[PDB]
């Protein structure tokens, strides 16, 4: 909620610095969070998408989410949600 | 600016410079419908002095930018 | 039908919860004069 | 599975598209700079080649 959250797109120096830091500290999504400049949520879910966009990507011209498939989706945390329309 | 900025270019290729005279053209495309005034000598200075591939694609680019500058206001 | 889900065309906003709040208060408490008819209630 | 040889790969594409981009974008302001522009610049697009040769074409 609070307005200090950027919930525009990502730019690309900080989608840059991002990477290096998930590179860096392997996990530790709550210290990369101050550094990238947005919430850990949102580092991580940038992160997966980055990696599921590039085996997209790769299949076109050809990581093992099979140990993510062989379970069910990832169960979205309720509180990093965008809060539902009104009736 | 550009009554001056024509006769300038005019001037500098008669020297036998023509970098800054094309310079100053597209300087002179950013002071600013019915503005053929520009855009004639623009491409008449485009015609006598301009390569085909060297140039065209980015000053034409330039050209589409200042029509949606324009544009954008309406 | 009661089943309206379309999401509303005025979404609720926070600054109109603190107006329509603050709406509840009304003119100052207005008490009949006292009228002082002697010197007694004077003094 | 990786931490790493996947973060090369996320790396690599990465790095060789903002070179290209960087090597727009330095073009573009380093005539800005000799023509004291102030607009944004555009990508060439398309649509400018097939007008480019157009207006070529009744030029020559």
């Amino acid at each position: 909620i609070d307005p200090s959250i950027k919930k525009t797109e990502w730019s690309r120096e900080e989608d840059e610095k991002l990477l290096h830091l998930a590179k860096l500290l392997p996990t530790q999504w709550r210290t990369i969070a101050p550094i990238v400049g947005r919430t850990a949520t949102q580092c991580l879910e940038r992160y997966q998408k980055l990696l599921d966009d590039l085996e997209a990507k790769e299949n076109e011209q050809l990581n093992d989410p099979n140990s993510r498939l062989r379970f069910g989706e990832a169960e979205p945390n309720l509180e990093t949600l965008p809060a539902l329309p009104d009736a | 600016v550009k009554d001056m900025c024509l006769r300038f270019a005019e001037m500098e290729t008669k020297l036998g410079e023509i970098d800054r005279a094309r310079l100053i053209y597209i300087h002179g495309s950013q002071y600013c419908r019915v503005e053929t005034d520009y855009w004639k000598a623009w491409q008449e200075f485009e015609i006598r002095y301009g390569n085909p591939e060297e140039t065209v694609k980015e000053m034409l680019r330039i050209k589409r930018s200042v029509q949606t500058k324009f544009s954008t206001d309406s | 039908r009661v089943k309206n889900k379309n999401p509303a065309p005025i979404q609720i906003s926070a600054e109109q919860l603190l107006r329509e709040a603050v709406e509840r208060q009304d003119v100052a408490f207005v008490p009949p004069k006292i009228n002082i008819t002697d010197l007694e209630e004077l003094q | 599975s990786d931490p790493f040889v996947s973060s090369q790969r996320l790396r690599k594409q990465f790095r060789e598209r903002k070179k290209i981009e960087k090597k727009q974008e330095a073009k573009d302001l380093s005539l800005k700079n000799r023509a004291a522009l102030d607009i944004d610049i555009l990508p060439p697009s398309s649509s400018d080649k097939d007008k480019a040769l157009l207006l070529l074409d009744n030029e020559l």
